[PDB]
């Protein structure tokens, strides 16, 4: 939604946000979070389980690199 | 919730085999946890750029940039 976005950006200091950093912000998102549901999705289903837990979204998430 | 389920259900399914795969609150909670941050850290350091550029309004020139990099 707009105002999520406008509250990502003051979380991070933004005051005041264009209007195509809307479509943007989604984008580069699920560009990550493809990696981390693709990730943890494969990692789940592979690892002799078939359900999400919090300790396979923290392996998504070291699979990353776009957070070091 | 609502942009958030659509994308974990989309892609559930999109990169499934035989079927979806369950989850649990801890799950989709430290998930979305975990995303709102990220869009945080790189917005940030975009909004890093903008002050180093003179100008006060983050905008797609800044998120370029870092994710360029």
């Amino acid at each position: 939604t707009k105002p999520a976005i406008r509250r990502l950006a003051r979380r991070g200091g933004v005051k005041r946000i264009s209007g195509l950093i809307y479509e943007e912000t989604r984008g580069v998102l699920k560009v990550f979070l493809e990696n981390v549901i693709r990730d943890a999705v494969t990692y789940t289903e592979h690892a002799k389980r078939k359900t999400v837990t919090a300790m396979d979204v923290v392996y998504a998430l070291k699979r990353q690199g776009r957070t070091l | 919730k609502l942009p958030f389920s659509r994308l974990v259900r989309e892609f559930i399914v999109k990169y499934s085999d035989d079927e979806p795969l369950r989850v649990t609150e801890g799950a989709l909670l430290a998930m979305q946890e975990s995303c709102e941050m990220y869009l945080t850290q790189r917005l940030a350091d975009s909004y890093m750029l903008t002050k180093h550029r003179n100008r006060v309004t983050l905008e797609v020139r800044d998120m370029a940039l870092m994710a360029y990099i």
